[PDB]
């Protein structure tokens, strides 16, 4: 994706659009990227499989906010929720469900994330 | 997808139009999104040979029996008293003997004493009838009785009779210099009964036989790979035995019981030290050209 | 920049993830039960591996 071309080419950008970017990027196609490796694992006596549909994952809107995030020492974060079900080879059966796969932190308007009461920023490395 | 179960009927051919006979659908174990996979219980079929729905008392043939089969610790479901194929075994022949039960509750009217030879048409409460004629033994349980009745001829040896030592067996029909004994073309069964502390009859009743054919596994249903790929899946059909030998099956109102099933099972073949099989993952796929459709389980690992 | 270093951090994740879901179908089998789904996930994984990078790692640092 590509937001208006001329940003840097008729002004001077903003000094956010690394941090921006690279998460906005992250969540566009990281999360796609790294839950399709994940495997199809099993059990050895050919009894369960587990299965982890990847074209059905989102996120889900925050509890806390940021300001009570930062009162509490909490961490600003979002809950991950991909829908998949559990089959059993014992009467060939598949429960699908939607399953909370855990949580993953947040960046505020600032480019940084409230990580137990504490902002943190992450350093570009060469 | 309310149940894990489809029914595939198969169609009947033209060659019978006399008799109605329900088509027992292929029973198979099927997930909620219709994503099955192989290495599981397969499709099973009740068979329709040896179904009936009269109360029978069924007895193996002496055989070889070695059972090539450890105990499996129970798995309670609910509290769900389903049907387990608990008796896999390959039994060449079988004698299954009916009979006729009637459960009756425990404060209705009984009209027959227990140990009482009736006849037919024995109205045993206010709107029980009976089928057949023998003697009636009637047993009382906790909230209900029974009236247990098989049809036998009824006899007392006298003075000459050798069949006082066979008690509860079936003995197949003999022709042996029978100067005396006539239209014993069949099997049948000798029960001593006793009526008495000292008088016993003995009780002879025919016997339906039942008999298993060969099953036909099909170790070869897949192509020879060129990526010399192993294939995992190996398909069996064999046959699921309702009740054990020496065995009375109970019947329920309008409920017919099965005494064989066809049953299909998969399995696996992993080498040594090459790769653990651990299962794989199946789907149906299709593929339609010609006015002509392919229907098989995709099953990739 | 942050997208890298988040993608390996959430595949570090997963790696936890699918080895917990190993060890449970391992005991899944065992004590008897049908589980739904989401008893065989839980989130320590994704939780305690994100702590540990925003707490450990040189390249995350106080603002």
């Amino acid at each position: 994706m590509l937001r208006d071309g001329n940003e840097g080419m008729s002004t001077i950008p903003g000094f956010n659009q690394i941090q921006f970017e690279g998460f906005w990027r992250f969540i566009d196609q990281g999360l796609t990227e790294e839950l399709s490796k994940f495997p199809k694992m099993e059990d050895t006596d050919q009894e369960i499989e587990f299965q982890l549909f990847v074209e059905t994952y989102q996120l889900a809107e925050p509890l806390i906010k940021e300001k009570d995030a930062v009162y509490e020492s909490l961490t600003y974060s979002s809950e991950l929720y991909v829908s998949a079900g559990l089959i059993w080879k014992t009467r060939r059966e598949m429960q699908e469900q939607t399953i909370l796969i855990g949580n993953i932190p947040l960046m505020n308007s600032l480019g940084t994330f409230i990580v137990n009461g504490i902002y943190r920023i992450v350093i570009n490395q060469i | 997808k309310r149940r894990n179960r489809f029914i595939i009927p198969f169609q009947g051919s033209q060659e019978r139009k006399k008799e109605l006979m329900s088509l027992s659908g292929i029973s198979i174990e099927i997930p909620i999104n219709g994503i099955f996979r192989k290495n599981s219980i397969f499709a099973y079929f009740d068979d329709p040979r040896y179904r009936r729905k009269s109360s029978g008392i069924t007895k193996y043939g002496t055989i070889e029996m070695h059972s090539i089969v450890k105990k499996e610790d129970l798995i309670e479901y609910r509290g769900v008293k389903e049907f387990r194929p608990k008796y896999q075994m390959k039994v060449d022949r079988f004698f299954f003997i009916p009979e006729e039960v009637h459960i009756l509750a425990g404060s209705s009217s009984i009209m027959v004493r227990n140990n009482s030879i009736i006849g037919v048409d024995t109205w045993i409460t206010l709107n029980t009838r009976s089928r057949i004629g023998g003697v009636v033994r009637v047993e009382r349980k906790k909230k209900k009785i029974e009236l247990t009745i098989f049809s036998g001829d009824i006899h007392f040896p006298g003075e000459t009779d050798k069949i006082s030592r066979h008690s509860g067996i079936l003995i197949p029909p003999s022709r042996k210099n029978s100067k005396d004994s006539k239209n014993l073309k069949k099997w049948i069964y000798v029960q001593r009964i006793t009526p008495t502390k000292k008088k016993y009859f003995v009780l002879v009743r025919p016997v339906v036989p039942y008999e298993i054919t060969d099953g036909i596994n099909l170790a070869t249903l897949f192509p020879q790979d060129l990526l010399q790929e192993r294939d995992n899946v190996q398909l069996r059909v064999v046959n699921y035995i309702l009740y054990g030998n020496g065995k009375v099956t109970r019947g329920i109102s309008d409920t017919s019981i099965q005494l064989v099933r066809t049953c299909l099972v998969l399995n696996w073949n992993q080498d040594k030290k090459g790769s653990s099989i651990e299962e794989a993952r199946g789907s149906f796929v299709e593929v339609r050209t010609n006015g002509m459709i392919q229907d098989f389980l995709k099953v990739n690992l | 920049s942050v997208a890298d270093l988040l993608q390996d951090q959430f595949g570090l994740a997963l790696v936890r993830l699918e080895n917990v879901v190993r060890g449970t179908i391992s005991g899944a089998i065992r004590h008897k039960l049908i589980p739904t789904p989401q008893n065989l996930v839980t989130s320590t994984p994704l939780t305690t591996t994100f702590e540990s990078f925003f707490g450990l790692h040189p390249l995350s640092q106080v603002l």
